[PDB]
């Protein structure tokens, strides 16, 4: 807090750093991710479209073909990385577009940093779309995200397969 | 106000005004309800005396575009409608671009303004010479073409129902009684512009 | 009845969510507004066309509202996507400034009243009249394409 | 120069016949020589395009020379449309060069600000003469285009 | 006579007032251009110079680029005029904090508020520029 | 797979990173008492 205000004054006045912009932020796109993990889940269950067993060729991509260990990259990863980016340039135009509707990504011109601190934040009586209530809904994606990497990590099997494990007979 | 012109015998000496219209506005909304009312007529009596020509086989003693090949001869002996069909490509441009000329002249240039707000609707006589490029009015006194301009107003509104007939006729057969089945008046009914769009 | 920012037009105090920011009421109005008069428009087109108005060609013939859309998106709905556009840029234009500042302009009011009709005694009640139809045609619109979406197109969609 | 307009050559002096700038306003002598101008300039522009086109026209390739079949032969509508907005943006610079409370008529480049001599009224004439030569041209040329089928340099 | 004198009756000022600095038709094109447009808030300012930046960034990367000749050249092409796009808002928001700090304010461009609307509308022009001119030009047999 | 890692890691170093660097270090020049 005040230790990284006075160790990064530049950084923590714009919101950056531990503060509780960034951690509901960070929530938010934990809870977005958890969706986007199952439907891809959902995708690799129906095969909706694309499939991951074709190349991408030079003669159509470029240098952004062949390019890890002379690996071809395939046209799954290829079709969720233009997802991701079509997503990214969104984020773009929202961080620096107009700020209608939204929270802001940063703090603005001397505004403080609000909070509602932490620790169990009370789930009765806080029910609706409050801010209390959906950051604890993005503060439990982080930790089921972290816990998912590591299941994943220990057991040596899919992070989408992981999960699959936890389901049952779901998507997949 | 529903003073103005238009109202006379044979409609109770009173305003026509079943749906309110009139009052759906202002005085603004009325001089805009004037003037598209007496354009509307002129336009009908317009096209009323071209249909009377057309069908009477009334053509210019000319050619019309001798690149395109049409003559005016041919431009007759289809019915009404679908001769602005056959008039080429570039005749509809030009009976087209000089039309919007005289629409955008006879809003803008009014020394008094537009008819909603200063100057009467239906006086597009600030165009010099335009209304009457001889005199024919040039003697007659103001109460005179006072009655003119409610013969006018009268006869346009004949001649909007009268060409409401010959659209109907030309489209939905049996709709017209007197009508019923011509020799002529047989085509699509309506004209789009430049033919097909 | 939540908060004090309502009080305006079609304001029966509905809103059991709580979308309903200090900030965010304006832009909501100017687009529920919008939606209102796009799905009037929405509505009479798909209605109009399903009971028997055509466009006069061959082209515009044998087509129902329903699979419109995917052979006259090149070509035709081309000219509308433009000229939409090209309304909507100015419709931006006035719309972020009346976001950001700007004491005036009310939402939904382009100053599009050619005619000059809200200088009627009636102006408020045709307020109110706009956007009743406009919710209505929103519901009607929404239920005419996802009936017509379950097989039963015909003019009545049911 | 009668009136504080350029003009008023010596084969015929100052030219109104009909009397149209006889009691008339300042803003009805400005519009005047704003379409007199106007229409030189639109004048020489067409004369040079026709007698230039005639003979070197590399834009295309073999592009005719009969000048309304130019026009209509290829320049698609992209090209129309673009040379619209070009004049279309210049007339609005017009109406915005109209509006200002210095409004020389047929002014863009604001001379009133600088110091001017007889030898700008001279130059000022040349631009007219030259203009009202290629009005009469110009007409010419259509008319010759049409009539036969033939540009300035053909026909000949 | 003279056309080229001393700019603003001041002959000790480094400019002159050639037919080029000081005529009425570059006072009325560099009046009425977004940056100097009278009545215009500096978002507005950004967004009318945004569009036609992005429109134009869009052109050269679709038909110069490595991937010109490839069925993907137009979503590459819209995809480098996004990165440069986000390049140019970056430079715009470093240049910003650089330049206006410890500012009132307001409608102003020259402070931080100004500044930062006009970067928010730039950004927000040059992605729809150029997602317009993707439009226009898949749809280019239309014309 | 580690045939990720060279595509991960070098753009995102070797562009993000002195990018990154270079407007902070600008930031940090032109910052004044
Ligand atoms: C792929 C996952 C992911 C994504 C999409 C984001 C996205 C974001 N993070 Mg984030 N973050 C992540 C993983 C991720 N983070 C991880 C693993 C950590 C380590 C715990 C952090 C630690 C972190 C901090 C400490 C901060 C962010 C901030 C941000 C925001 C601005 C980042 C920025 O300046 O761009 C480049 C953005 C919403 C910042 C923010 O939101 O400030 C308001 C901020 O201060 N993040
Ligand atoms: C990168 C994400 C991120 C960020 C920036 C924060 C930021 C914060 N957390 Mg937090 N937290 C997070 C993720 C995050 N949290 C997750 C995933 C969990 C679940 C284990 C928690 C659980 C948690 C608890 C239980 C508490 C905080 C508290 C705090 C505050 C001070 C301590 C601190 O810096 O923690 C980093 C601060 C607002 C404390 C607080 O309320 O102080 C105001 C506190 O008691 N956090
Ligand atoms: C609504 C008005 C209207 C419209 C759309 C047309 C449309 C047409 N007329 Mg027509 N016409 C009209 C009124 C109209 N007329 C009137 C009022 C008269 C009586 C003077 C005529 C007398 C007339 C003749 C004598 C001829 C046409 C012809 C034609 C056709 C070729 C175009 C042409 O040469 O225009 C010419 C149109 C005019 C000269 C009318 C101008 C009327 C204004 C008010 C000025 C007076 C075209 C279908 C030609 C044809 O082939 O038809 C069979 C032809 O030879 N028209
Ligand atoms: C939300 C508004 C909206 C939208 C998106 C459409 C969309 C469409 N209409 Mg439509 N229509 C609407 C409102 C709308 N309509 C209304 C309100 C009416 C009644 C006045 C109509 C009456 C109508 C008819 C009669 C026909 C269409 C047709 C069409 C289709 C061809 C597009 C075209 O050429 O139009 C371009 C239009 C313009 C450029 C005009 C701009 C103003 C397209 C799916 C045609 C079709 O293909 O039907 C199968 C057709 O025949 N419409
Ligand atoms: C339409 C183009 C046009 C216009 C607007 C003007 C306008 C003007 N001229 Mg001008 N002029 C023109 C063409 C034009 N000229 C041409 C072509 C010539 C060469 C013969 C001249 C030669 C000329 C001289 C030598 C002088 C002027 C002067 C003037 C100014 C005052 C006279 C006046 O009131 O005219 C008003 C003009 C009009 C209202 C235009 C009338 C258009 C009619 C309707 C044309 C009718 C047809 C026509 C007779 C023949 C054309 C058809 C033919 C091709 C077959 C005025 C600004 C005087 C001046 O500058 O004073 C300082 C002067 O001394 N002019
Ligand atoms: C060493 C780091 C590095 C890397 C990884 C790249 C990567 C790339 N360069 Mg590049 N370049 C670099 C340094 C680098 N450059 C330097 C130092 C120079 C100057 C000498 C250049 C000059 C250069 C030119 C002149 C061109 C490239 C092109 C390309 C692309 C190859 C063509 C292709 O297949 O994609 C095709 C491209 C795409 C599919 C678009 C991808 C979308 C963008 C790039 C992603 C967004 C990145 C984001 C904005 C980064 C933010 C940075 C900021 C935070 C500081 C690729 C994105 C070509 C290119 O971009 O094609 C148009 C091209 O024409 N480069
Ligand atoms: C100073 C030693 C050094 C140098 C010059 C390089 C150089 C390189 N490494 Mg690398 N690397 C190093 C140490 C080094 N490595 C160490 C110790 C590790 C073990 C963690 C790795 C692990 C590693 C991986 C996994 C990958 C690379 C890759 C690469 C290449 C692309 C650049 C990049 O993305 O790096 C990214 C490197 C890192 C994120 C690891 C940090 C590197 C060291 C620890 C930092 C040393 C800083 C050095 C002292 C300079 C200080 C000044 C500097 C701030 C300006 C490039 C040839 C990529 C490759 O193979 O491309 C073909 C790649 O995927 N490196
Ligand atoms: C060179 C030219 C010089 C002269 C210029 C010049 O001519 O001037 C043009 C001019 C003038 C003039 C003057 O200025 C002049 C020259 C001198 C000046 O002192 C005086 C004035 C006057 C100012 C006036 C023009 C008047 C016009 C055009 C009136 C046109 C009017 C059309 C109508 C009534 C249409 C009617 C349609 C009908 C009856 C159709 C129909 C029907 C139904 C109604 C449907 C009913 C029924 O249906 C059923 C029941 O089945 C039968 C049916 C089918 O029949
Ligand atoms: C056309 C643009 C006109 C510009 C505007 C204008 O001047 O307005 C005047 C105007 C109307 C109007 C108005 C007034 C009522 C008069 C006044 C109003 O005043 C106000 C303020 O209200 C305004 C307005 C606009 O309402 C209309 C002017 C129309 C004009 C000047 C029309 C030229 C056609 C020439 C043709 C068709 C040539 C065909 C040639 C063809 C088709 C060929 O085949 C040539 C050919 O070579 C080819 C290709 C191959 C060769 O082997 C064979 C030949 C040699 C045969
Ligand atoms: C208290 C203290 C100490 C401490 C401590 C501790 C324990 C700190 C722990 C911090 C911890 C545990 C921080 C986790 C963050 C997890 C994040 C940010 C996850 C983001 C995930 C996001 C934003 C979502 C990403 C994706 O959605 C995207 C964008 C697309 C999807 O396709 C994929 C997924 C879903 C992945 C010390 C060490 C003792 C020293 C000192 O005393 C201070």
């Amino acid at each position: 807090m005040s230790q990284f205000a006075a160790d990064y004054p530049w950084l923590a006045k714009y919101g950056f750093g531990p503060t509780v912009k960034a951690e509901r932020w960070n929530g938010r796109h934990a809870m977005f991710g958890w969706l986007a993990i199952l439907g891809t889940g959902v995708a690799k269950s129906h095969g909706w479209l694309p499939s991951g067993d074709v190349a991408l060729t030079y003669n159509e991509w470029g240098g952004l073909a062949q390019q890890g260990f002379n690996t071809y990259i395939t046209n799954e990863r290829a079709i969720i990385m233009i997802a991701h980016v079509h997503a990214l340039a969104v984020s773009a135009a929202a961080a620096f577009g107009p700020q209608v509707l939204g929270d802001s990504l940063t703090l603005l011109d001397g505004e403080k940093d609000e909070d509602p601190y932490g620790l169990f934040v009370p789930l009765k009586g806080t029910f609706g779309l409050t801010p209390a209530a959906e950051m604890a809904n993005g503060r439990m994606a982080m930790m089921g995200i972290i816990a998912v990497v590591l299941t994943s990590a220990i057991s040596g099997k899919d992070i989408l397969e992981v999960v699959d494990i936890g389901t049952g007979g779901n998507l997949l | 106000v529903e003073t103005m012109e238009g109202v006379g015998p044979e409609t109770g000496n009173k305003v026509f005004d079943p749906v309110g219209f009139a009052t759906l506005g202002g005085d603004e909304t009325l001089a805009f309800f004037r003037h598209a009312e007496i354009k509307h007529g002129r336009v009908a009596m317009a096209a009323m005396v071209g249909f009377l020509f057309h069908i009477n086989h009334i053509h210019f003693p000319g050619y019309l575009s001798p690149t395109a090949g049409v003559t005016f001869e041919q431009l007759s002996a289809v019915g009404p409608f679908e001769a602005w069909n056959r008039i080429p490509l570039l005749g509809q441009w030009k009976i087209f671009w000089t039309i919007p000329g005289l629409e955008h002249g006879s809003e803008c240039l009014d020394p008094a303004g537009p008819y909603t707000k200063g100057g009467p609707p239906g006086n597009p006589k600030f165009l010099k010479n335009f209304w009457d490029p001889p005199g024919f009015p040039k003697k007659l006194i103001e109460a005179q073409k006072g009655e003119k301009l409610f013969s006018n107003l009268k006869n346009g509104r004949l001649a909007m129902i009268g060409i409401a007939s010959v659209c109907a006729a030309t489209a939905v057969p049996g709709s017209v009684p007197l009508l019923a089945n011509a020799p002529a008046l047989t085509g699509p009914g309506f004209a789009l512009p430049f033919g097909t769009f | 009845a939540p908060e004090h920012l309502q009080g305006m037009v079609g304001n029966v105090d509905f809103d059991p969510l709580g979308l309903s920011s200090p900030n965010n009421i304006k832009w909501m109005r100017e687009a529920e507004l919008k939606h209102g008069r796009m799905s009037m428009l929405a509505w009479t087109g798909y209605v109009a066309v399903d009971l028997g108005l055509r466009f006069p060609g061959a082209r515009y013939a044998e087509l129902n509202s329903f699979n419109a859309h995917d052979v006259v998106a090149k070509k035709e709905l081309f000219l509308l996507l433009l000229w939409v556009g090209t309304f909507e840029t100015i419709g931006a234009s006035q719309i972020y400034d009346m976001s950001i500042d700007q004491s005036e302009r009310k939402p939904g009011d382009f100053g599009f009243d050619p005619l000059r009709l809200l200088k009627s005694p009636e102006a408020p009640k045709y307020y109110e009249a706009e956007l009743v139809h406009g919710r209505a045609a929103m519901l009607a619109f929404s239920a005419v394409v996802t009936q017509s979406a379950l097989g039963n197109t015909a003019f009545p969609y049911f | 120069k009668v009136n504080g307009m350029v003009g008023d050559c010596k084969p015929l002096g100052y030219f109104d016949p009909l009397g149209f700038s006889k009691d008339a306003s300042p803003e009805t002598m400005a519009k005047f020589r704003e379409a007199e101008l106007k229409h030189g300039r639109v004048a020489m522009l067409a004369c040079a395009g026709m007698i230039t086109a005639d003979k070197f026209h590399p834009l295309f390739g073999g592009k005719l020379s009969s000048n309304p079949l130019l026009a209509i032969t290829q320049v698609p509508k992209l090209g129309l449309l673009q040379i619209l907005l070009f004049i279309g943006f210049m007339e609005v610079f017009g109406i915005l060069n109209s509006r200002r409370p210095d409004y020389e008529p047929g002014n863009f480049l604001g001379t009133s600000q600088w110091e001017t001599t007889p030898t700008w009224d001279a130059y000022q004439l040349r631009e007219l003469n030259n203009g009202r030569l290629a009005m009469f041209g110009a007409i010419g040329m259509l008319t010759h285009a049409y009539i036969t089928g033939k540009g300035p340099l053909e026909l000949l | 006579s003279e056309f080229v004198k001393p700019y603003n009756n001041d002959p000790f000022v480094g400019n002159l007032s050639t037919p080029v600095t000081t005529s009425t038709a570059t006072k009325l094109y560099l009046g009425n251009l977004p940056i100097y447009r009278k009545g215009l808030s500096p978002l507005l300012r950004g967004l009318e110079i945004g569009m036609a930046h992005g429109y134009f960034l869009i052109g050269p990367f679709y038909i110069l680029g490595p991937l010109r000749n490839s069925p993907n050249a137009l979503l590459v092409g819209l995809f480098s005029a996004f990165g440069l796009i986000l390049i140019l808002t970056l430079g715009l928001t470093i240049y910003g904090l650089a330049s206006f700090q410890g500012t009132e304010g307001g409608e102003n461009l020259e402070s931080a508020k100004g500044w930062r609307n006009f970067t928010s509308g730039f950004s927000i022009g040059a992605f729809g520029g150029a997602s317009v001119a993707y439009v226009l030009l898949d749809n280019i047999s239309f014309f | 797979s580690a045939s990720f890692l060279p595509s991960i890691l070098t753009p995102v170093v070797t562009l993000v990173f002195p990018g990154l660097m270079f407007a902070l270090f600008f930031v940090l020049i032109e910052q004044e008492e």
